[PDB]
């Protein structure tokens, strides 16, 4: 347990957060970071009472100060949790401004947000509104390539859901340069919804959202020259099988466009 | 390069299992920088 006078100044430091908006943070609170069990002292701090101000200063603060490692249980902990519980609990299921910057500023350590914030996210449940809101600021903020393809097959080596889906689309999107093992990963992905005709999961024949089929275009249109002439006939398979009204001719069309690597 | 990083990705989870396995220790008010009761005091005094 800790001490007593680590408890009794850092409960009341806890009460100065809740409504804290602007200046300076307690001292108190600024050498967290600097400390060994930072973990230990912060939670007396009582985090989900904090004022959304201090979620945002805390996190440009703890995000540039401790180690991506360090850095990735703070984004896990604390900022995951208040983002998740916000857009929960509000009337409009709506995330605070504060908060969402937070996120943003997140960012700033990529491999310690996806880490500490997406792949948990969608690895628990994430809804569609959640992915909605964290996809926007995945979408805004510029991302290292070498990482953000690193997140891209992870995502994509994950079970079918809906908001998965989304962070997948915005993530091509991007139209990063990919390495030729996330660009396999990528056809292998949209292959695996076709229909075989033994052995089948439920990928073969599940409905597919939109979203399913603005992500396949997007693949298309962006890496049409970076595919093998075997990949684009799978691709090409999956479009007849399981294509959609508008969106599937599109697709056919810049897959047909593209030259084999 | 990408080699690397991927399989940090792809086992996240047990990287930081391995990292708290290594790197944990109790609290102890010795092992942090030794300003730190006279700042818990400072502060304890308004």
């Amino acid at each position: 347990a800790l001490p007593e006078k680590v408890i009794k100044a850092y409960t009341t430091v806890g009460s100065i957060l809740k409504t804290w908006t602007h200046g300076k943070l307690p001292k108190l609170f600024k050498v967290i970071p600097s400390l060994r069990n930072w973990q230990d002292v912060i939670y007396v701090t009582n985090p989900e009472e904090w004022s959304p101000h201090v979620v945002y200063e805390a996190t440009k603060l703890f995000v540039s100060n401790l180690t991506a490692k360090e850095s990735q249980k703070f984004i896990n902990l604390i900022l995951l949790e208040r983002f998740r519980d916000n857009i929960e609990t509000s009337e409009d299921h709506s995330l605070n401004y504060h908060i969402y910057r937070a996120v943003k500023k997140s960012l700033y350590k990529p491999s310690a947000f996806f880490k500490g914030f997406l792949f948990p996210l969608v690895e628990t449940g994430c809804n569609v509104r959640e992915a909605t809101i964290a996809g926007s600021v995945l979408a805004k903020v510029s991302v290292p390539a070498l990482h953000s393809s690193a997140a891209l097959s992870y995502l994509l080596r994950l079970p079918f859901s809906p908001p998965t889906t989304v962070f997948i689309k915005i993530l091509l999107d991007k139209k990063y340069a990919l390495p030729y093992q996330t660009v396999d990963d990528c056809v292998y992905y949209f292959m695996r919804f076709r229909i075989l005709d033994g052995s089948n999961g439920e990928d073969a024949t599940r409905v597919l959202p939109v979203i399913w089929h603005k992500a396949f275009l997007t693949f298309a249109q962006r890496y049409k020259n970076d595919i093998t002439q075997d990949q684009r006939d799978f691709l090409l398979e999956t479009v007849r099988q399981r294509g959609h009204k508008d969106i599937g001719p599109e697709i056919r069309r810049e897959l047909l466009a593209g030259a084999s690597r | 390069q990408y080699d690397q990083i991927i399989n940090g990705y792809e086992n996240y989870e047990e990287e930081l299992e391995e990292d708290e396995e290594q790197n944990y220790q109790p609290f102890d008010m010795s092992a942090e920088r030794s300003d730190f009761e006279s700042m818990l005091d400072d502060f304890l005094d308004n």
